[PDB]
């Protein structure tokens, strides 16, 4: 019999940025 | 908008050069532009093809009127993919940019979009493109199908990115772009010629713009046809007219161009010249001069090789059909890379040996777990691909699994080796050679007899029977390599020690060797089974081993004026040490 | 907003143009096309280039250059100013506008963009999608102006596959490092500068030895930016080191204690000192490992070739396979060189790098993952000790794609990540170890009288490592079984290694001549090799004194005593307290 074969599995990687807020007077 | 600029504007006020064949190339997109649903052509070709040319081209026909009726009014747009994502700083900001763009669009009627790298906006994952997720953004227009977008994709990602995904597949028309012919080619650059001409204010020769397309694609070996012509073109009318100071050349020649296209391909004038047959005519006496022994092997070679260069015979089926069978230690490899340094080719090695297992037969196909990767392929395929000008130099061939001949013999009949990416690999202008140590053992096999002075002397035998007689049939001769004599070994040893002596002047030590010391060292240095390869071993071993420890500490640390010499009685090597 | 370089020469601040008479050439040849009319000038940090570009104002003016460039400007953008000082939206747009007017209607004057990869990712204040880049892209289409770029061999790259509409318009231009006379001679005109803020001078002979000394130790930057430091540096040291005397002027002396601690080297190294270290470290090691006196030769004499100078400079400082039986402290002399050198060893077991995704963090993961910032360990390793030891045990059970990377680094000699971070192994010595050869026949000879029927070595080495990567180590040093008189000798290091550890608890340890014989035939394997005398040291002396210290009169801490009986072979171990 033939050997096997594993294949991986990779997760992409992407996050969300909060944002500040800077009033003029 | 000021992302994308009009082609149909800038046709109109000139400044683009016309497009000179790619008619069929070129109709298949006003067919599918014409459609009512899934009009989105794709242009799929290889790098330099000249895929925006083709777009350029088209805008043209539409202000000059060469188009159905439809299309007059049609206008076409270039999307600047780096004006939209430099400065956005947040993944999303590029998304409100093409928003904008695609509503003023939209609102249009006959607006067209030339979105030239498309895969950089749309690949898969993350990416050294674009690196922005426009697929949420492509789908939409290309389903709703208000405008039409014209992608111009290479091959390699339009089998991973649009095949994979049925979206982009279901709303885009594959056009096969491939490269022109090399009549094809002049004509193009005829039309061309008087653009640059005017510019450069010089007149190439008719003689020249055909000679230099030949020895681009061959020298340069590093862009497409059509990139090449146009950019040696260039190159030659910019370093003639600023050549000499005060005097000038309008007119151009095949040799001056020729100097031009060395620097872009790091290789001498000489080699780089059309004088091809000039050199395999003295192919003999080259090999001959630049390495010594084995001449009834190295002249065998060179008539075999002129039969192929002729032209007789299928050009399908390779050029290279040669099996070398010898010990080695005698310069096997050196005439290897010796030819292909003459000839201009590259050289390719790739050992056998490592190419053993089952498992590692597959890995010159393709990598087994290679599926995001699909870029490098298979490790034989991508060599010839990029390579299309190189030998092949295949060590220890008789110790590899019986599948692995099959695979030779596949090229060997049909002269093409299919990838199982797709990749066509054409071995047409591909010099195939392999290396066999067999039948050695056979003849250095100690006699069972009681006298053990019997000697084979018919190694010939043994290399029939290791390969099948098929593999025979296809290659139309082999070379032998004679075992080397006393004499020729001499020169070997003197080459370590040119080597040593350079190495040495750096540093102000001189190094003398006599007569005597070289017959050790040959000897010494010389196996019968190995040949010359214990030679850099001994070399270094009897003279450098010494030599360091005395000039780290000694004599010998300045001044130099080594001396070296072996006593008779016991033929031992000393070496005098002097400050 | 933008300076003339042209009229900069004419006053002089910038300083004759020396050398790089072939990239002049192709720069100006390229320039003249039709098409492709903008030179890029792609290089390293610090290696002129722009310093080059400024150096083509200086040959305009002298009047070197063909005719074709007569008459012709050379101009440079306010990097500072734009990204900068037109905050506001308007401003940069309205100031911008006027210099594309001033740049067209003139064909002789070419735009200068030192940093050209700034522009392209440019900073917009109210994201009004109009920035430099955009601006001169129809212009560089339509070639009514030209321009000259500057970059990094990583950061080109970046930019390159990104944009192609940009990467069209330029042409890439290859650099190279300069010769080492084209380096002397740049020092001298800058010298008055340098020497001048110090209030010193240097030497002549100076100027030689900091190129020569910098990138013989000094490999992480490039030769012109390395003699820049050396001397700038040099002059400070000569400021405020000698605050006692004060002395004006430069010695060569000088320059090569500088140049050791900007490149991490023990002092007296520029002296050539250490040859005494490489001299005796034979000696040591044969002490330290017995049995081993041929394969520590072979390991010392390969060893002194490097520092020698009798090889390949590209090439590490040595490239060596250990292969042998168990227990023959094929890894043990790895661990005592580094010692004795005093170099730190990087130690890289491979059992835990064996499968394919595992051994890509040898040179660094992929972008985009959480596993970006950690970068290269091997690289990180050898950039942050230049000068180590890279000991890969146990090769044999990586997976084959790691071979992949040692073939480059024996033939290059350096290695990049995939962050485009280069790491030099030119100070670092490859030591590999593999326990392939421990196979080996455990059954006797069939017959009466036995027979030394010992197996071939290196026959089952050929076919698990590839010729190609054999044939590049530079030696294969096998090691030998451990014969009965070698065993004497490495058990008595074993009562010293113990006798140090009673130490701490107050309990000296006197062993008999006749004990330690006996210890020594009691485990003697050959296959085992040294192993089996660490447990008979552990099963007849660790074990007794353990519970004596423990429970017994030992727990405060005297004398003891082993001697074997004739009578009964057998240890007696006598406690004094
Ligand atoms: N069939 C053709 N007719 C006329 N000109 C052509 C033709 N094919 C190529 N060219 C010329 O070659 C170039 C093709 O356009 P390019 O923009 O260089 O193509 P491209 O495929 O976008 O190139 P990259 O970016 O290097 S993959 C232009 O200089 C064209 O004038
Ligand atoms: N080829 C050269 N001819 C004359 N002077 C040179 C040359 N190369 C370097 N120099 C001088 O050496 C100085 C130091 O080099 P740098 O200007 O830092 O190089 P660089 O490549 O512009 O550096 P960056 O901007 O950090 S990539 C230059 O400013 C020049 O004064
Ligand atoms: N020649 C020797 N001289 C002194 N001590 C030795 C010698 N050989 C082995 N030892 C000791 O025995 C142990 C050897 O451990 P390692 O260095 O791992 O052995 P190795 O033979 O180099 O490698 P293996 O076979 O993979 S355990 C250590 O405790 C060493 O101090
Ligand atoms: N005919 C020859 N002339 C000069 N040197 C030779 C000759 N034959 C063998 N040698 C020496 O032996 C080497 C054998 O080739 P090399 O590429 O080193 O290894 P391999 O034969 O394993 O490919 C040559 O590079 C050279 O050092
Ligand atoms: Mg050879
Ligand atoms: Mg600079
Ligand atoms: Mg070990």
């Amino acid at each position: 019999g033939k050997t096997n074969d594993w294949l991986d599995f990779d997760q992409l990687a992407e996050e969300k940025v909060r944002d500040a807020l800077k009033p003029p007077s | 908008e000021n992302f994308t600029t009009n082609l149909n504007q800038l046709a109109r006020v000139g400044g683009i050069d016309p497009l000179i064949g790619r008619e069929k190339e070129l109709e298949r997109a006003i067919q599918v532009l014409c459609r009512r649903r899934k009009n989105n052509p794709l242009l799929v070709g290889e790098s330099g093809v000249g895929k925006t040319a083709i777009a350029e081209g088209l805008a043209w026909r539409i202000v000059q009127g060469d188009v159905p009726e439809v299309m007059a009014d049609c206008t076409i747009y270039s999307l600047d993919i780096g004006s939209l994502l430099a400065g956005t700083k947040y993944r999303g900001d590029f998304e409100k940019r093409f928003k904008a763009l695609l509503k003023q669009l939209e609102q249009d009627t006959n607006s067209i979009l030339f979105i030239d790298e498309i895969h950089t906006i749309i690949g898969a994952g993350a990416a050294s493109g674009g690196q922005v997720d426009a697929a949420n953004l492509i789908k939409p227009l290309l389903s709703s199908g208000k405008i039409r977008v014209i992608g111009s994709t290479t091959y390699q990602e339009f089998s991973n990115i649009f095949e994979k995904d049925r979206a982009l597949a279901r709303r885009f028309q594959k056009i096969d772009i491939t490269e022109p012919s090399i009549e094809e080619t002049v004509q193009i650059i005829n039309g061309l010629k008087p653009k640059y001409e005017a510019h450069h204010d010089v007149r190439y020769t008719a003689k020249a713009v055909r000679a230099a397309v030949e020895l681009a694609v061959k020298y340069i070996n590093d862009r497409h046809l059509p990139d090449k012509a146009i950019d040696v073109i260039d190159e030659a009318g910019a370093r003639a007219r600023l050549m000499p100071v005060s005097k000038r050349k309008k007119t151009v020649n095949v040799a001056d161009i020729e100097s031009v296209v060395a620097r872009i391909a790091r290789i001498p004038e000489k080699s780089v010249s059309q004088s091809d047959r000039d050199t395999l005519k003295n192919l003999g006496d080259r090999l001959k001069m630049l390495v010594f022994g084995q001449d009834k092997a190295i002249e065998a070679l060179t008539e075999a090789i002129k039969m192929a260069r002729a032209g007789l015979g299928h050009e399908h089926k390779p050029v290279g059909s040669f099996l070398f069978a010898g010990p080695t230690g005698v310069g096997k490899t050196e005439v290897t890379v010796q030819l292909s340094k003459a000839l201009g080719i590259e050289l390719l090695r790739f050992d056998m040996s490592e190419y053993m297992e089952r498992h590692t037969v597959s890995r010159l196909i393709g990598a087994p777990p290679g599926y995001v990767g699909f870029d490098q392929g298979g490790l034989l395929t991508d060599a010839v691909i990029k390579h299309p000008h190189a030998v092949l130099l295949l060590d220890e061939i008789e110790k590899a699994h019986p599948d692995v001949f099959n695979i030779l013999l596949q090229v060997m009949d049909n002269g093409t080796l299919t990838d199982n990416n797709g990749r066509k690999a054409d071995f047409r202008n591909v010099v195939l050679v392999m290396t066999t140590n067999a039948g050695v053992r056979e003849t250095e096999r100690k006699s069972i007899g009681l006298i053990h002075q019997d000697n084979s002397t018919d190694a010939m035998e043994e290399i029939k029977k290791i390969f099948t007689p098929e593999f025979r049939n296809r290659l139309d001769n082999i070379i032998w390599f004679d075992h080397l004599s006393t004499d020729v070994i001499h020169q070997v040893v003197d080459k370590f020690i040119v080597e040593l002596q350079v190495q040495l002047d750096q540093k102000g030590v001189s190094l003398e060797v006599s007569q005597e010391a070289r017959n050790w060292l040959a000897e010494k240095g010389y196996d019968r089974a190995m040949g010359a390869r214990p030679m850099a071993r001994v070399i270094q071993d009897n003279l450098k081993k010494p030599l360091a420890n005395e000039l780290l500490f000694g004599s010998l640390v300045d001044g130099g004026q080594v001396t070296v010499a072996l006593d008779k009685e016991k033929n031992e090597l000393t070496y005098g040490f002097q400050s």
